[PDB]
């Protein structure tokens, strides 16, 4: 229906936005510079900026696994208000990468992305504020988009003080520090400023207080109070741009509310306003103004890269500005050139931070196309700027009817860092003030039809029109039956009918975030139920062979195109040979060309048989080792149309979300093998050749150059099978496209390890067994066990390209492998709405229950699951799908039965049943007496199970938590250093982790022993642990603890911290101090 | 805090509420029928004693008002007008034969109470190129504190002055 315009590029143009403003905007504003003296100047040009073509692309960029970039450039204006020396030329400023095709910034290495933040966009607000008894209080507060906080208050008594970056002074010199005009307050306040006439304790003397009290009279103490003192002070809180803002907006707002004419293009601050506060608070004190909102967009507000990459660039440059100010004015300046006094390096770095290291990037998780939807656009308030994650206590966490239509509630990591991830209205958009949009569609008191205007604002807020929720029985051309409809005033939802409203859905779902839409009929499923399940597909695994869903709500296809995995024409064409490797309106020489010149265009080279070249992707290691190779979809010579997806990537056939497959599902508590939770499925799945991950992950290795006496890789060293050493190559290297399996061998590290202090046996043994080998060593790479993966590429390189190398290091060895790998047991597979599943066992394609038509089914469930999960509709689909499957039925229809406004769903189902089975011939797939059931003749030997049980088609979707990367178990190994205890960071030698909550449950029976061991010798005692090793292989009764030592360790630091202990026997001569050290 | 009148309700006698903008004496008074705009509330606005009005700005504004009197209405003729911007930054230096070769003390239109000025003149007399002695004759301020900036200059066809060299460099005995 109506078109919903591109989620993604929130960022982009906003991103773009920035440069098509920002670069200058700031920098020019602090445009001019010069020697401290002032004569020899220099400027940022702040105009006609320039940068050249950075031939690095994204793939060629990932090629050197480095950052994309655009060398960044600008000239100065000139040299001096000394004699108008120009000496202009460009001066390079700050190169760095930027937005990438798949919505990334391909920095070094990789392609992270940045998450938006909310924050209390600026302004100056004010606590209503209450007490230990009831009698209440008033207090005021001020803060721009960046800077101090001007804060105000009421000691019961129409009093005040002023607190800012101090929190130490009940100090109140209101108007006694700036604009001390004869009783200017009875000129700006006029109404009850301090009972209309100050109070006792307040005097308002200013002669030596304006710029000289509460600034040194308690503030900032000890020197004398120079009138200048506070003067240049209070510039130095305020006046002085570069240490304070509003933020253009800030004003926009600030004023706008307090509405006072100050349009005034100043991103800093006046007096009067302040007053206008001051009143204003007292205005609310006399209950004339309402309390500010402090919780949602009312005070909070997005922001995003532009400013994220803008605030700091002014700062990063502000840094430079210091330095230059020296550097420019460091000595002679006659010819010393713009070009001379310009250390870009800072800026580039720091920004290199702000992509690269601002805690803000993530790694753009591409485990699933969808994900990179979402992760386009979650957002938070974690932020340098943001909140704590534990002092941002509650409302912070909750919701707010602003959220309705502005952000989705079905989005929540349900973690200690959840309730902080703005879903971003499925449709929203935003403005220069960040505030997002959420349409409010007009209804002319009874007539909507969307012919009326507006229908496109309610940005961040509302209209005080009691307001039409999304849907309601909307008659043909609108007339909006509902006798008396409920609809929302402001955070409230009263009833009223076509008179008084007029704004209503765009569509019946303005409160979702990329995956919360998957639910085909969430209309029928509890909200508390819909969450993690809706976040499952959010991070689904891909799957070699994709498949649209079955059943249809269909919103998404497009979204898949937004992802990028699927490719639309850039332009146009009708494909020539569409070779898998090369589709082409490329150098086609043909009619993918010609529409590739349809009504051609110019900066696009229609100039010659059109020319749209670009390479598809094979299976590449995702930032999460996920993989996908798209697919040459559109066969040759078959017309296209601008910007329509023609490439079938990860998970679409055709611009739709390939998530799962479609599967018959009889819920059935049979012989157990599942009894919550617990999936059972039939071996067919494997033979089905579906449910087949593939993964590919780095391994790499490198060699040092030891200052111990450098070492290389080898091409072998001993005990090498060539059986090892064989499918090896010509340095030691490992041949690619080669099968590997378990403790396989990558390639030949050669290491140093001399025998100066020849171990006691050493010299001899060596010479005694009968041979004189040498310890030139080799920790060459042995791929982990179970690595039955054919090897599938390598990127690799040494000194010569300039190894772009972590220094101190010689040559890259990175290479790796995948494997086709079908699903197994414990696979966290499930659905997309309140789900989470794993499987025992799979099973003979035959024993599993089958059908009277005669086919065998392929997914049990349990049956009780769902009624309990209170997620019903899973039925629904089952059903619906059934259809689909019986009569190849598609749906792609938004959720929520709104048709007629009741259980039409129903109506649907039984319907599409009905005919389907009617025309199904056998007409058994449905029974009048089984309106939604089927029979279940298929016991152990295929009896008739008894009660006609329902079955049908679900959308089983598997996850990552694959036992493979989630396996774990090991027998000792390296302990730590410090505790020297082995260590489990979830590695091959991962600590069987440990829980004292259990050592607080392992004594409930006591018998030490296990404990005793159970600490010791597998923690402290060296000679214990070993003692063990022996005991068993030494046919010895593993003894007796060591004594712990970490203990002793703890004791050591304590003894130094200032401890002493006589620890000791006492049956000894007058006890003593047993040497336990 | 409050109570009723010994039992009762709350009866909003409805009617047409009239938010009539502040500083705008509404027009209609008691008991008269007006309707959906037939003249009805107006600060029939009215001010008093300021001066000439080159006209406030409101291209897209009903008012946007800025009611100028502009009224330091000194009607000058011959303060002529000139430039420099290259190795300083900008100007109109005043420049008339009537001892008016000034610059711009205040800017081309800044706005500020005192130290009022236009522009700064050149007067070579009471210059010199070697130091001083102010042993002058028969000029007069009377001392009046602002024998300083705040300068008085009434009367003195005589500046008896002994230019000089001076080197306040407290230094060790016997340097050179």
């Amino acid at each position: 229906a109506f078109l919903l315009p591109d989620l993604i590029e929130i960022q982009r143009s906003s991103f773009r936005w920035f440069l098509e403003e920002g670069l200058i905007e700031e920098l020019n504003s602090f445009s001019p510079i010069t020697d401290y003296t002032g004569k020899l100047e220099l400027h940022f040009l702040g105009h006609n900026y320039k940068l050249k073509e950075p031939k690095y692309s994204v793939e060629e960029a990932k090629r050197r696994d480095s950052t994309y970039a655009v060398q960044m450039y600008v000239p100065t204006r000139l040299l001096n208000k000394e004699t108008g020396d120009i000496k202009e030329q460009e001066v390079f400023i700050g190169d760095l990468p930027l937005m990438t095709d798949r919505g990334t910034f391909i920095i070094n290495g990789a392609e992270r992305v940045i998450v938006n933040q909310i924050v209390r966009s600026p302004g100056v607000y004010y606590k209503s504020e209450i007490d230990k008894n009831g009698r209440r209080t008033y207090s005021a507060s001020l803060i721009p988009n960046r800077g101090a906080w001007l804060k105000f208050e009421t000691d019961r008594n129409d009093l005040v003080w002023v607190r800012i970056d101090k929190t130490r002074k009940l100090s109140a010199q209101v108007l006694l520090k700036a604009l001390g005009l004869s009783d200017n307050e009875i000129f700006d306040a006029l109404r009850h400023p301090e009972y209309f006439q100050k109070t006792i304790e307040k005097e308002g003397q200013f002669s030596e207080e304006e710029a000289l009290m509460e600034l040194y009279r308690k503030l900032r103490p000890g020197e004398p109070p120079t009138v200048l003192g506070g003067q240049q002070l209070l510039d130095s809180r305020f006046f002085d741009p570069k240490r304070y803002d509003l933020g253009r907006v800030g004003r926009y707002k600030l004023n706008k509310k307090l509405r006072l004419s100050v349009p005034d293009t100043v991103r800093v601050l006046t007096s009067g306003d302040i007053l206008a506060a001051v009143d204003y608070l007292i205005n609310l004190e006399y209950d004339i103004g309402s309390i500010d909102d402090i919780d949602h967009l009312g005070n909070r507000r997005v922001r995003s890269v532009g400013e994220l990459l803008q605030n700091q660039v002014r700062v990063g440059l502000n840094r430079l500005e210091r330095i230059i100010r020296e550097r420019m004015t460091v000595s002679d300046a006659e010819v010393l050139t713009p070009a001379s006094l310009v250390n870009p390096k800072p800026l580039v770095a720091a920004i290199k931070e702000f992509f690269g290291s601002s805690q803000l990037s993530q790694f753009m998780d591409q485990t699933n196309p969808l994900a990179e939807l979402t992760h386009k656009r979650r957002l938070s308030a974690l932020g340098p700027g943001g909140l704590t994650r534990e002092r941002a206590g509650f409302a912070v966490r909750d919701i707010h009817p602003s959220h309705y239509g502005r952000i989705c509630p079905i989005e929540t990591p349900e973690g200690p860092n959840a309730g902080l991830i703005g879903s971003l209205a499925t449709h929203a958009r935003v403005n220069q003030y960040g505030f997002l949009e959420t349409p409010f569609r007009p209804v002319e008191n009874g007539r909507v039809r969307f012919d009326q205007p507006a229908a496109y604002m309610t940005a961040d807020e509302e209209d005080d029109l009691r307001v039409a929720p999304g849907d309601i029985p909307v008659d043909e051309n609108g007339y909006i039956i509902g006798p008396q409809v409920p609809v929302r005033y402001r955070q409230e939802f009263s009833t009223t009918t076509p008179e008084q409203v007029d704004y209503v859905a765009v569509s019946p779902v303005q409160i979702v975030s990329v995956a919360t839409s998957m639910i085909p009929f969430l209309e029928h499923d509890d909200a508390n139920r819909a969450l993690m399940g809706s976040n499952m597909q959010r991070q689904a695994v891909p799957l070699l062979k994709p498949e649209r869903p079955l059943v249809g709500t269909g919103l998404e296809a497009q979204g898949a195109r937004d992802s990028g995995m699927v490719i639309v024409s850039r332009t146009d064409g009708d494909v020539v040979y569409v070779d898998a490797t090369e589709i082409r309106v490329r150098v086609s020489g043909q009619l993918p060309t010609a529409s590739g010149k349809s009504t051609d265009n110019g900066q696009l080279t229609s100039q010659k048989g059109q020319e749209i070249r670009y390479t598809v992707s094979k299976y590449q290691r995702s930032n999460q080792d996920t993989c996908l190779n798209q697919k040459p979809l559109v066969r040759i010579g078959e017309r296209v149309v601008a910007g329509q997806v023609l490439a079938d990537g990860s998970s679409t056939e055709g611009g739709e979300l390939a998530l799962g497959q479609n599967i018959v599902v009889a819920y059935m508590p049979w012989e157990g093998y599942n009894y919550e939770d617990a999936i059972l499925i039939s071996e067919r799945l494997v033979q089905d050749d579906i449910y087949t991950s593939i993964h590919i992950e780095k391994y790499e290795i490198e060699a040092r150059q030891t200052k111990l006496g450098p070492e290389e890789i080898t091409r072998e060293i001993p005990n090498v099978g060539e059986d090892a050493l064989r499918q090896l190559d010509e340095q030691g290297i490992i041949r690619i496209g080669a099968w590997v399996e378990a403790g396989d061998i990558l390639v030949g590290k050669v290491t140093p390890k001399g025998e100066s202090d020849q171990p006691p046996e050493e010299k001899l043994l060596r010479a005694i067994f009968g041979e004189k080998a040498r310890d030139v060593r080799d920790n060459s790479l042995r791929v982990p066990n179970g690595e039955k993966g054919r090897v599938v590429d390598v990127r690799l390189f040494t000194r010569e390209q300039g190894d772009e190398l972590p220094p101190g290091a010689n040559m890259v060895v990175r290479v790796y492998v995948a494997q086709k790998r079908k699903i197994q047991v414990g696979d966290k597979m499930a659905g997309r709405h309140g789900n989470k599943g794993i499987i025992s066992r799979i099973l003979p394609i035959e024993d599993m229950p089958y059908l009277p038509d005669g086919s065998p089914v392929d997914i049990v469930l349990n049956p009780l699951g769902v009624p309990s999960r209170m997620n019903v509709g899973q039925v629904f689909e089952c059903l619906l799908g059934w259809a689909g499957h019986t009569l190849g039925v598609r749906f792609k229809i938004t959720p929520f039965d709104e048709m007629y406004g009741e259980e039409s769903s129903r109506r649907i189902v039984h319907g599409k049943l009905q005919e389907a089975r009617d025309e199904t011939g056998k007409d058994w797939v449905y029974n009048p007496d089984d309106p939604g059931k089927i029979m279940v003749y298929d016991g152990r030997t295929g009896e008739a199970f008894d009660r006609p049980v329902t079955i049908g088609v679900a959308y089983m979707l598997k996850l990552v938590h694959l036992v493979d990367d989630k396996i774990h178990a090991r027998s000792t190994g390296p302990y730590s250093l410090v505790t020297q205890q082995p260590l489990g960071g979830k590695a091959q030698q991962g600590g069987q982790r440990f829980g004292e909550m259990e050592v607080w449950a392992l004594e409930a029976f006591g018998a030490a022993y296990t404990l005793q061991e159970l600490l010791t010798v597998k923690s402290d005692d060296m000679q214990g642990r070993n003692e063990a090793l022996n005991a068993i292989v030494k046919g010895k009764a593993i003894p007796r603890p060591g004594t712990p030592e970490s203990f002793k360790v703890l004791m050591r630091e304590l003894q130094s911290l200032g401890l002493d202990i006589a620890v000791h026997k006492v049956e000894t001569q007058a006890d003593g101090s047993s040497l336990d050290v | 805090t409050t109570t009723a009148a010994r039992g009762g309700l709350i009866w909003i006698l409805s009617g047409e509420v009239y938010n009539l903008p502040p500083g705008a004496e509404l027009v209609v008074k008691n008991g008269d029928r007006v309707e959906t705009n037939g003249v009805l509330a107006e600060t029939k606005l009215t001010t008093i004693h300021g001066g000439v009005v080159r006209l406030p700005e409101a291209t897209p504004g009903k008012s946007t008002r800025e009611i100028e009197i502009i009224t330091a209405s000194v009607v000058l003729d011959q303060a002529t007008v000139t430039v420099q911007s290259s190795q300083g930054r900008n100007n109109y230096l005043i420049t008339t034969g009537n001892n008016q070769v000034f610059n711009l003390r205040a800017t081309p239109g800044t706005k500020v109470q005192n130290g009022q000025v236009v522009a700064e003149l050149i007067d070579d007399r009471y210059r010199t190129t070697t130091g001083g002695f102010l042993k002058f004759a028969g000029v007069e301020v009377q001392k009046k504190g602002k024998a300083k900036l705040g300068y008085e200059v009434v009367q003195g066809g005589t500046l008896l002055w002994i230019p000089e060299e001076t080197h306040e460099v407290n230094k060790d005995i016997s340097l050179l």
